[PDB]
């Protein structure tokens, strides 16, 4: 994170992102999963790396999280995008060596 | 604020201009930097909760980011040299050869004597590790207040007017709107 | 803490000899000297042991 | 690959020890920053 | 080591036993100077052997410049002779040598601070108020002037055996710190 | 108020009491006395530089306001004078005739004339470190 | 009469960072009467804490707390501290 | 310490400043009740207080290893204060008054130090290396203001301040052999 | 804690105000105090048998405060005395000692 | 009194000297060490001493003896009192006035109004306090952390025994558990360190210092106090968040609000104690 805001500031929004919770019924509380922390029965991750390599300013959106962990085809998981250009939620401001890359466990 | 070193820093997360203004704001640069934030306000008596100067906040609110702010805290420690033999050192102290040293853990020290930032520290947890040689050398490090934590926000070595090594360290935390919060 | 002046004086008012005598002896100061019974003082070299 | 402290300017991977002095190749600027720790920092996503 | 130190010079001193009148001296004898107003005593040189010698108001002098402890000895007889021959009831007395200076050259360079570095309870190495290392050696007391050269300069002995045993004992140290 | 008292107030100080003088009359016995002497020391013009820094290995450079408030330094700048040394001698009532000097280091209010930042821009101010 | 052994630098630069540093006011490691508080650290809690700090006016020492007529227009009638400094501090 | 139930070689102990115990962490014995904050007791000692009014402020900090142990307050003006009693009382200290005297010669390499641009550290080191070199039987007699000139280089060339001896002759004064041979005998002690 | 003495356990039921005789002040002393020295037995890491604990009471975690021991947690410390050249006024008294003088014959004591 | 105060007495002709507990010295670093003002003082009083000794013995000036004398006199008397009105101050180096032992017995946070009428002290504990609706008039809300902090000593009995072998075992972290164990022997045993900390078999008549429970009565008050209601006994309610819950309408007597108001928390130690708190 080389950005000018926080670590916990941006993780913070992170959680307000609205994600696809249709099949949401299908997948399990990691409280009641049997796993070590998470895994595929109980979460979704998503990933996230951004850089300014633009002049101008550099934005960072909900579009530009990336599904990694495997969805057992089911309707979860997907940064909703409301948004009529299709960016969804304005997550980050870059600039020019601002680097954002983080990892997130939904 | 990003770039400044200073005892305690409070930021607000986010800032709003007020609906309500001044026109002598206009020079003060309020509207630019704001002190609060337009809360939606209900002049109620509730479930007596706010009775002789208290206040009910909307839990739900406070989740979203209403009123959070940053928090940066900024240690300093000295390489002092105390004439012309004895030195304190920048180290991670060893328990057996220092005396008096503190029940918090040294873990988190690189050979440096400094943590790196990015690690997350805690009550008594040893932020700086010092030693005053004299003879075999007493404790003098630096750990983190025992009623905060946080994560170290960044971490600069530097010489002074003289030519004394000392080292600053920034704790950052991020402060939730709690029970005895004043607004 | 400090069990200041002005509550010694609440603690006088209750007629709490015993929770005041507590709060100013076992709950801070409190300490044992031999005096001698002529000159009424700290002289006494006490080696009790 | 490997750092330790930075330009706060010229921010370029710079890194030395002891009686190395404390300065940069070119531009002096005695300030110098010390970049992050690779072992990732987790966090709350609250 | 296989070298021998060539001795350059021997300082003695000899009681001629009867005052003098260093006025006459330096007014009789040939190659004679005296200043009184710097120095309480005449200079006088002679050719062979090659010296100089300090002579005093109270009958004593010193003879310098000498190679050996025989031309050290035979000067001091002939400076004797002259005073005699001037008018004093001058005696050759108490003859003896109190410093005898030796020179050699190992013929290699010489790592001098590596030297003092190594030994610095004998040696004082500070090019710049001299560009000689001084070697206090112990056992024998001589003094030593190490040069970068590989020459080297032994003195403060009494017997000439001295700086040839002085010459030995550093000959490892030097060899130890030779450049090469 | 800062800048009266640099530009102006500075100088009025330097000049009021200023010059201090030391005489050395004989005893007027016979030589090497009968010697009657007056040394002068007067103050000129008061120079002052932008803001510097003396560090450890003798280097002196500029200093900006964000580099003092990390390495906990001075933002001061320094004061020199102008110094002239007169001698004067009388024999036994007529006195007859026989640079610029550091005096010290003066701390800078930001913002004001001595100071980097007052002739800066905002793009100035930025890469400056500073806030607008 | 060497220059640089003549004058003490040091004399009006520490005397200087003195007097900015601790806020005695005076001449120097040995002061009283000196006046404290003279010097201060700039409040940096918010902006306009800021700008409030550099426009505060001490008094030291008729009836001084009292908002005079005198101060329209000069003086806020309002900022101004509770309690032992309450009308000694001005603020513009 | 070393916990009486115990007693391990390494006598691995804590101190939990913050219950103000002395622990043995092996049985947990309890080793030392009362414990003093070191921080704020020496507080009490170096202060900010230079007013007069804490109540805390009662000692004063010293230098044991510069000036021996003389301790000596000064006879000065107070708040009621008339300006006779002052001047007889230190009138009176003026008969009780040699080498308590020399330590004046340390405001000579003080003044050098501020004149040459030297720090802190190069004072402290010059005033130690002529405080045990000034007496000396060694040095003798050699020129007094130039083994004061020889000492600044000697605190100079262990605080890493590097000042040519050049740079010492322009400072004052200084004769070149003669505060390089003291520069030499002083090197020995 | 703090370690049993035989003593008898007593209430302080009277105090009895005075001034110190010299000759009592010299009873108690358990030191002379010749030296206006800390301790450094000349640049060293101990009292000086002068000023502080010249035979005094004890500091710095060990127990030598003579024969008595102990050792600062019980030790109350005892007192040592000062021989002064000349008398002096004890500042508190110098007007109840001018008084005395102004009610008494300055040549007879009556 | 010809007993306890001869007039002669008056005149100081020997001195005590105080020991080292009224006058502590600090050992920093080796070349930083700290002494007290009194150790100051006297150095001087007896320098004046050796001084004016030295005099008398050799050839007496007369008039450069009273001179040596009044020297003396002046050490002597500003080490009792340095606030002398007429007299110069005795200064310290750094300009301050010397701490004579007038002067630390003097003011408020002297050594009588300050160590002794009132002192701080340990089983104290303070908050910002807060209304609650849902407390009993008579109860005080205590955060858990203030709970698990603040202890009190409990002797072991045939009636407690088993509860506070649990307690014992709950630890120092856990709600209802304790810090101390303390035995007949005296020593105190430390639940966060000892390897015993589990296997702790109790005894009648040791003492458990366990944590501040539900219903324990203990000592609330705002200051200023200028009230005996300004000090009460309230039930411990342990609860959760930062904040000192108190009933709405005990809030009169303490003149309290919650605009930003602390209150203070004191802890009865002896069953004797509890019961005044109780029944007062
Ligand atoms: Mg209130
Ligand atoms: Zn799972
Ligand atoms: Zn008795
Ligand atoms: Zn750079
Ligand atoms: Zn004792
Ligand atoms: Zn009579």
């Amino acid at each position: 994170n080389t950005t000018v805001l926080a670590d916990e500031f941006i993780a913070h929004r992170l959680g307000l992102i609205p994600l696809q919770s249709m099949d949401i019924e299908q997948l399990e509380y990691s409280r009641d999963c049997f796993c070590e922390d998470h895994c595929d029965k109980c979460s979704v991750v998503l990933t996230l790396q951004a850089f300014g390599e633009s002049e101008s300013t550099t934005n960072v959106y909900s579009k530009d999280l990336v599904i990694v962990s495997n969805l057992m085809g089911r309707n979860i998981g997907h940064p909703i995008i409301q948004d009529k250009e299709g960016n969804g939620v304005l997550i980050c401001k870059l600039r020019k060596g601002q680097e954002l890359k983080l990892t997130c466990v939904a | 604020y990003n770039v400044r070193m200073d005892t305690m820093a409070n930021i607000l997360y986010y800032p709003q201009k007020p609906l309500g203004t001044t026109r002598a704001m206009e020079y003060l640069k309020f509207r630019e930097l704001p002190a609060g934030q337009n809360a939606i306000v209900a002049i109620a008596c509730y479930s007596g909760y706010n009775q002789e100067d208290s206040m009910i906040m909307n839990q739900s609110s406070i989740d979203r980011g209403l009123f959070r702010s940053l928090f940066f805290r900024s240690y300093m420690d000295q390489e002092k040299k105390y004439g012309m033999s004895i030195t304190e050192t920048f180290e991670k102290p060893q328990r057996t050869n220092t005396l008096r040293m503190k029940h918090g853990t040294y873990d988190k020290l690189d050979d440096d004597g400094l943590i790196a930032p990015g690690v997350r520290v805690s009550g008594e947890d040893v932020i700086i590790g010092k030693t005053t040689p004299i003879s075999s050398k007493r404790d003098a490090s630096t750990p983190l207040r025992s009623t905060e934590n946080g994560i170290v926000d960044q971490v600069l070595v530097t010489t002074n007017q003289d030519g004394l090594k000392f080292v600053k360290v920034r704790v950052r935390t991020t402060k939730i709107p709690q029970i005895g919060d004043k607004f | 803490l400090r069990f200041g002046e002005m509550e010694r004086d609440c603690m006088i008012a209750h007629g709490a000899a015993s929770f005041l005598k507590e709060r100013l002896m076992e709950a801070s100061d409190a300490f044992r000297v031999h005096i001698c019974g002529i000159c009424g003082l700290m002289t006494v070299i006490a080696k009790l042991n | 690959a490997t750092l330790k402290y930075i330009c706060a300017e010229c921010s370029s991977k710079l890194s030395l020890s002891r009686t190395d002095a404390v300065r940069c190749k070119d531009c002096g600027h005695r300030i110098l920053l010390k970049a992050r720790t690779k072992r990732l920092v987790q966090f709350e996503a609250r | 080591s296989g070298i021998v130190p060539t001795l350059q010079n021997i300082v003695a001193t000899v009681t001629l036993g009867c005052r003098l009148d260093l006025k006459t001296v330096a007014l009789h004898a040939r190659n004679a100077e005296y200043n009184p107003k710097r120095f309480a005593a005449v200079i006088m040189r002679i050719r062979e052997p090659k010296t100089t010698a300090l002579i005093f108001a109270s009958g004593k002098m010193v003879v310098t410049g000498a190679k050996s402890e025989d031309d050290s000895k035979l000067a001091s007889r002939k400076y004797a002779r002259i005073i005699q021959k001037i008018g004093f009831a001058a005696k050759f007395t108490d003859f003896k040598i109190q410093n005898i200076v030796g020179s050699c050259d190992v013929k290699f360079p010489i790592r001098l601070e590596g030297l003092a570095f190594s030994h610095g309870t004998f040696s004082s190495y500070e090019p710049e108020l001299f560009p000689g290392l001084i070697y206090r050696m112990v056992k024998p007391k001589i003094v030593l002037l190490i040069f970068v050269s590989g020459k080297i300069v032994l003195t403060g002995a009494k017997q000439r055996e001295e700086i040839y045993q002085a010459f030995e004992a550093i000959y490892p140290v030097l060899s130890e710190f030779r450049k090469m | 108020s800062f800048n009266q008292f640099v530009d102006y107030t500075l100088q009025d100080i330097i000049c009021e009491d200023s010059t201090l003088i030391l005489e050395q009359l004989a005893q007027h016995t016979t030589e090497s006395d009968n010697i009657s002497r007056k040394y002068e020391i007067s103050f000129g013009k008061i120079y002052v530089t932008k803001p510097m820094v003396n560090e450890s290995d003798g280097v002196t450079h500029a200093l900006y306001p964000q580099e003092a408030r990390l390495r906990n330094l001075t933002y001061s700048s320094g004061l020199f004078v102008d110094v002239k040394k007169r001698t004067y001698e009388a024999i036994d009532e007529l006195k007859y005739e026989l640079g610029k000097v550091f005096i010290g280091r003066l701390p800078i209010m930001l913002r004001s004339k001595n100071c980097y930042l007052s002739e800066a821009t905002e793009s100035d101010l930025y890469k400056l470190k500073e806030c607008p | 009469f060497n220059m640089k052994l003549a004058i003490n630098a040091k004399t009006i630069t520490s005397g200087l960072k003195y007097a900015l540093a601790t806020g005695n006011w005076g001449e120097q490691k040995k002061a009283m009467s000196s006046r404290a508080g003279v010097s201060q650290v700039l409040n940096r809690y918010t902006y306009s804490s800021t700008l409030s700090h550099l426009r505060r006016t001490n008094t030291p020492i008729a009836k001084p707390r009292q908002l005079h007529n005198t101060h329209w227009g000069l003086v806020c009638p309002a900022e101004t501290p509770e309690g032992q400094a309450c009308g000694l501090v001005k603020n513009l | 310490l070393t916990c009486p139930e115990c007693k391990v070689y390494p006598p691995k102990i804590v101190e939990r400043f913050s219950e103000g115990d002395v622990v043995c962490a092996l049985c947990g014995l309890v080793l030392s009740d009362k414990l003093v904050d070191t921080r704020s007791e020496w507080r009490t000692f170096s202060n900010d207080d230079h007013n007069g009014d804490d109540p805390s402020r009662v000692g004063e900090a010293s230098n044991p290893l510069l000036d021996g142990n003389n301790l000596s307050t000064r006879i000065g003006k107070g708040e009621t204060t008339d300006m006779r009693f002052t001047k007889e009382l230190n009138k009176a200290q003026g008969k009780n008054v040699k080498d308590n005297e020399v330590q004046a010669a340390f405001a000579k390499i003080t003044m050098l130090c501020d004149a040459a641009e030297l720090p802190k550290i190069v004072k402290d080191c010059a005033k130690e290396a002529y405080k045990l070199c000034h007496d000396e039987k060694t040095l003798k007699g050699k020129s007094m203001e130039s083994i004061m000139a020889a000492s600044i280089l000697i605190g100079c060339r262990r605080a890493e301040v590097a000042r040519t001896f050049k740079e010492i002759q322009s400072l004052i004064h200084v004769k070149t052999k003669e505060f390089g041979k003291t520069l030499n005998i002083m090197k020995n002690i | 804690g703090q370690q049993y003495s035989s003593a008898p356990l007593r209430t302080v039921k009277e105090v009895q105000f005075g001034l110190f005789s010299p000759e009592e002040v010299r009873a108690i002393s358990v030191a002379k105090i010749r030296f206006p020295e800390t301790m450094d037995e000349t640049q060293t890491r101990a009292k000086i048998g002068g000023l502080n604990d010249p035979r005094l009471g004890s500091i710095d975690r060990n127990l030598k405060c003579q024969t008595c021991q102990e050792g600062m947690n019980e030790c109350p410390g005892h007192f040592g005395h000062i021989d002064l050249a000349k008398p002096v006024f004890h500042v508190g008294f110098i007007a109840k000692i001018k008084k005395v003088c102004e009610c008494v014959c300055m040549h007879c004591g009556k | 009194n010809e007993v306890f105060s001869r007039p002669e007495w008056m005149i100081l002709t020997c001195l005590p000297v105080p020991p080292p507990p009224v006058r502590p010295s600090i050992s920093f670093n080796e070349s930083q060490r700290g002494e007290d003002d009194l150790t100051f003082k006297l150095a001087d009083i007896l320098k004046a001493n050796i001084s004016l000794e030295t005099l008398e013995h050799n050839g007496a000036p007369h008039h450069a003896i009273e001179e040596a004398e009044s020297l003396l006199q002046f050490h002597v008397a500003t080490y009792m009192d340095n606030d002398i009105a007429g007299q110069p101050q005795a200064l310290q180096k750094s300009g301050r006035p010397v701490k004579s032992i007038r002067a630390r017995l003097k003011g408020k946070e002297g050594r009588i109004r300050g160590n002794l009428m009132g002192k701080r002290v340990d089983f104290s504990a303070r908050t910002v306090i807060s209304g609650d609706p849902n407390l009993e008039l008579d109860q005080v809300g205590v955060p858990k952390s203030i709970a698990k902090t603040l202890t009190y000593p409990e002797v072991v009995t045939p009636y407690n025994i088993d509860r506070l072998t649990q307690l014992v075992r709950n630890g120092p972290n856990e709600h209802p558990g304790a810090k101390y164990v303390i035995r007949d022997s005296g020593d105190r045993i430390d639940l966060r360190y000892s390897k015993r900390a589990g296997d702790i078999q109790l005894q009648y008549g040791w003492k458990v210092e366990r944590h501040i429970m539900d219903n324990d009565p203990v000592l609330f008050n705002r200051q200023p106090s200028l009230h005996k209601m300004s000090m009460m006994a309230h039930r411990v309610k342990v609860i959760p968040y930062s904040t000192f819950r108190l009933n709405l309408s005990v809030t009169s007597p303490y003149n309290a609000d919650f605009d930003g108001d602390e209150m203070n928390l004191h802890v009865p130690q002896s069953e004797e104690t509890r019961a005044e708190l109780s029944q007062l």
